[PDB]
């Protein structure tokens, strides 16, 4: 997980 | 094969999207396979071949190569980004007709930049050398790992489309080859068993698991990006995906992209002075799943059209830990050194089947389960 | 005597702060004198007493008790914190108009908690057979110390409000008494000469200088809370108070109290591997100063009245160092156990004297001087 | 001295 | 088979030794070996049984069980005091018929009482979470060991007795399983090259070359008592069996069982203050030996009993290191992390052949030799 | 290798 | 003054002996005496001035210079040898008729050759950094000592020349000044109390005590040069001179000077493996002796000429220890740290006068005793 | 003391 904070959320970029 | 997709704001970025396979029934022997997804954080290349003939005993050659590159920003960079690519070459085996083997070689490379400060990775940091500040997000990290894979499948399941009996076993395994920055060992086994309950094999009984453990060599500690995640529609279903486990603690730090209309965590201009809990899963090094699945005819779908569809009532169970979390250094805080935190849900599945692949649908609930774990009662996936 | 304060925030905390004294011209014998100091990060009492008609030859019996509590901290105690207290008992004999001689025994005691670990420090620590971590603020120590004090006191100038001709000499010294758990030995030694330039002596040119030494005996160190400090208006103008010579070299380690907001040395949760240089003065075990200072008529005041005030222009010159530092074991790192490190400066000064004592007012600037050493060009004294 | 950070400054208190 | 033997003196004990084999040809099964040692100072006993014909497949089960009690005294007790005792069991499967497989499971106990300390083993102790004194014979250790072994054996060579074409390769490995006091990992390669030179095949070529390496697990050393020694006539000729490689360097300490008219290695009644260097070999976790033997003729026999005997001219190389030696802790001795200090030594060698056996006559001289190693210049063995 | 000294000789034990 | 003499075969060797003074009773102001003695194991010479008027108040300054250099063979060397030499040099301040003052510095040279390996003075090797074998008689040892001695004297009694009543009190001490390879301090004090019982002071009442402290500063131990002794005439009679208190205990070692033929003490090639007790006396750092003499007149002397003669019946208790003794370390061995093991004697003495000097002839018998202790029941001396 | 051998005795020589 990437959290990005400018949305509110975590991205997934691991798989 | 085929696909394609782009985007302007369903959360995600761009996206770009492509899944492509360039491939034959027989002759000119080559297995190709593309996928690509670029968005406004990401940008994810992954480039397959195969070769099914590699020699006249039927031994298989496959090779990948990959770039996989993540912003958390855009315009700014100078916040968390991890860039990584790498190469696979594998030799596989049948020996037996049930059974393969397969052995290779891999290169991967990962550079991070302006990662937010927590324990687990900044214990992983510490063992490799590294010594980050944990008051800023000013730091960097750059490896280049080299490793040797190998692996054994066992695959005496007598029909392939829609299992009625028999197993399907895989274990696979990592060792870091001397000259890698990384020093590490790895092993991830998948067992299912199929058990037929009547004559006509319309009833059946599966059990399931996943098991995965790892950990770094002399003292090294494994590398965080080879952690085990746990959740979803693979795994334990009506949790979100990969969420289960060890979460987060953040040390208190300035953040390096801040804005106050925004949400952060122990970010010191929100005056954080303490270390805090948090929901963002981390995954650990040992992880253990099970599942028993009742497979059942349909409850009100007709017979000769049902050689495409399946259903089952399920319990899925599942635990991810870090072994090497300290639990005296923390007091107050959970123990995520625990394997005893197994979470467990129960629910029903429709394993259909679209044109082009199986697809399973599925209502779960967590009953057993704890705090920080995100729920995600309504699956769907390939 | 008279005097109170309390506070706001000034830096300091509470401060209430107290100097009196309760005296006789003749007639029942005792003098006594007290002194306060009440911070947030300081407790200090001093109660003190003389007899100077002890017996019928003149001879002088005095005696003091001293509390002295230092927190550097507010609420969670948990960081370096040096606690004092003690007694002094002593006979002064007069035998030659000139001199006198004084001999008495003392006792203190000695408390530390959570003392940062710097090199100096704990070579002594290590030297009284304590061994304290250097990775983390969890440390103590505890001491009880007996000392025979001795001095002489030679004071042929002519007149004593402002002096003209002639010298003041002052030596003083301690020596461990066999019981102490510290075993050290300290000599200080004051001279300071006047020498008539005019048959009026309104030009005069002073001499003056300190010079102090002291040791561990038998393989001990020095304690440290018996370290010599130099600079200040006392004795080498021109600096900050007390900031010239060692100055503190910190192993990387865990702050006990912190807080990413403020400043840290050398810790370990600001990236700290190697140990790193500072400002941070913390004195040495031998000292020499000196200090020209020509006496001049006022530059514009009338004679009448200049019977209040004085005028110098002077130069100061001194050296601390610590005799114990391994200039081998720190390669790169500054040699402390050098005296050749002489910090030089020159001014103007105004030795007034207010209805109730002597003040001096002075401007200097220090010309020959070291890194870490903190100047102080304009100086304010009693 | 001793350091005392909660105001940014070095406190004297040998004498 | 057959064996005994006692004694009266001959620098060993007691020396009751024993070699037996209850075996046969076909019928009833079983495979029975027992080797038995006894003297002042060990006692050692092995028993050993194989069913060659576990099932119809022709695969094979054998177990083992062994004591070895060691004292280097003994009616004192009291002194360096090694006790080990244990259980193998393992499976071994044919597949190819050049090939084997093997897997098995083992547990190890052993007992240490009064070790003289040493850098090596008391840093594997402090690893292993253990902080004996080093100042005294006064400690003791006692750890049970599980693990699961591996391996697998190629031995295409077109013929057994004295071969003449082809290889012959053995890897075996062990891992700890969890549950045991140490955690370790250990692999063992054996390699045998043969090319025949004439027609013949009179003249041959040998090229062999033995590879081990092991550690430990998470932070733990690898246990002392699996090191690799090399010297002998199986390895490196030319040398002392087991002397090649790290030696042990001795902390200054009181021995336990100490006389004056005997000869000691840093004792504090000899007046050691600084840890010394010895010529006492203690093994490392590393090894890599290798062998080109020139296979002739024999120099003056008849070709008719000559399949009896065979005649080389040989050249072996051979290093063992310690993978966790702090190179920099100790400045001024040796480094025994680095693999580069290669033993060299050539000879000629005759390999004969007792009515029961291969014996091999040897004589070499080491000629790339380091200090401490001790010369073995004419060898025999079995 | 364990050393006996009342030989001064050091003893293999651990094959 | 005067004296000479040589030898021929005394137990001891040559002896050259000189007791020599030059003097005055008034005018040029010097007094000067010499002391020699040589023997074939022993070279001591020492020579002493003292000007009794250094300045008009009566002030005294005294000085001496001595060698003493001891040899335990006569043409080998290569065995016990200890040689020292030094210088002191004193000021002697009268205040009161009764009271004197005396304050001095004195230097001593000491060198040590082939000491036997005994617990105590190995001991205090160790103490000084020092790690000698044990196990030979290859050792030595050379230091350099400065101290600054002290001591005050009351000798109110009412007549010098065989005193009737009042008393005579002598306290002297030492505390090595820095700079000094040895360093330590020492008090000896000596009271003798003299109460007369019949008005005519014929019959009287002496009480006398002996008190003696001494030990090593900062970790150092006090040097065995500097121990105390008691037994004989001057302190407690009935036992031999200097015999009581801690015996050495020494450790099996090769005697360098050996010869079967002779006696010796836990010698190596006597078959010695243990320490073993002795008879021979080493002193201790602490001492305390007392004395109680009823005068009486004399059982059958006129008293015309009993102006010369004294007669007393005593009772005599004394104890040295030695501080630092481990109780624990030896446990079978009696414990020399212990102060109450009192020696005590009873006697009968008859205090005469010589024309140049009073003697004291002594018959005494010592009832509580301790073993090794050497009795002396026939006492004479000066 | 000083202990000599060959004359069987001790020899003082500390004063």
């Amino acid at each position: 997980f990437g959290t990005i904070h400018k949305r509110r959320f975590r991205y997934w970029f691991c798989g | 094969s085929f696909n394609f997709g782009i985007g302007y704001g369903t959360e995600s970025g761009v996206s770009f999207q492509a899944g492509v396979q360039q491939d034959n029934w027989l002759g000119t022997g080559y297995a190709v396979g593309i996928n690509g997804t670029k968005n406004d954080y990401q940008t994810y290349a992954e480039l397959s071949v195969t070769n099914p003939y590699f020699t006249v005993d039927g031994v298989s050659l496959g090779g990948r190569l990959f770039y996989n590159d993540f912003q958390a920003d855009d315009a700014d960079l100078s916040d968390y980004t991890n860039k990584s690519y790498g190469t696979d070459v594998t030799l596989g085996f049948p020996i037996n007709e049930y059974n393969s083997l397969r052995a290779g070689l891999g290169y991967v490379h990962n550079s991070l930049s302006n990662m937010q400060p927590q324990v687990a990775m900044w214990r992983y940091l510490y063992s490799m050398g590294e010594h980050p500040s944990t008051s800023d997000q000013d730091n960097s990290f750059k490896t280049d790992d080299f490793t040797f894979n190998y692996g054994w499948t066992y695959n005496k399941l007598d029909r392939g489309y829609f299992p009625t009996d028999g197993s399907r076993v895989n274990l696979t395994g990592k060792v870091t080859i001397p000259g890698s920055d990384n020093e590490y060992y790895k092993v991830t086994l998948d067992t299912a068993t199929y058990v037929p309950i009547d004559d006509d094999h319309k009833w059946v009984v599966l059990g399931r698991t996943r098991w995965g453990y790892g950990d770094g060599l002399g003292g090294k500690e494994m590398p965080f990006y080879e952690n085990f995640y746990a959740g979803g529609s693979s795994t334990v279903r009506g949790f979100q995906s990969n969420t289960i486990g060890p979460k987060a603690v953040y040390f208190p730090h300035q953040a390096s992209n801040y804005d106050p209309d925004y949400d952060y965590e122990c970010a010191t201009q929100d005056g954080a002075k303490d270390l805090c809990k948090s929901d963002d899963a981390v995954g650990g090094n040992a992880m253990a799943v099970a599942s028993l699945e009742f497979i059942t005819p349909t409850p009100f779908i007709s017979d000769k059209y049902a050689n495409s569809v399946r259903t089952s009532f399920f319990w899925d169970m599942g635990t991810v830990w870090d072994t090497n979390w300290d639990s005296s250094q923390y007091s107050g805080y959970p123990d995520y050194s625990d394997p005893s935190n197994i979470r467990m849900s129960a629910g029903i599945a429709l394993q259909w089947m679209s044109p082009l692949g199986p697809l399973v649908f599925s209502y779960a609930q967590p009953f057993k389960k704890y705090d920080g774990d995100k729920a995600e009662q309504f699956q769907f996936n390939i």
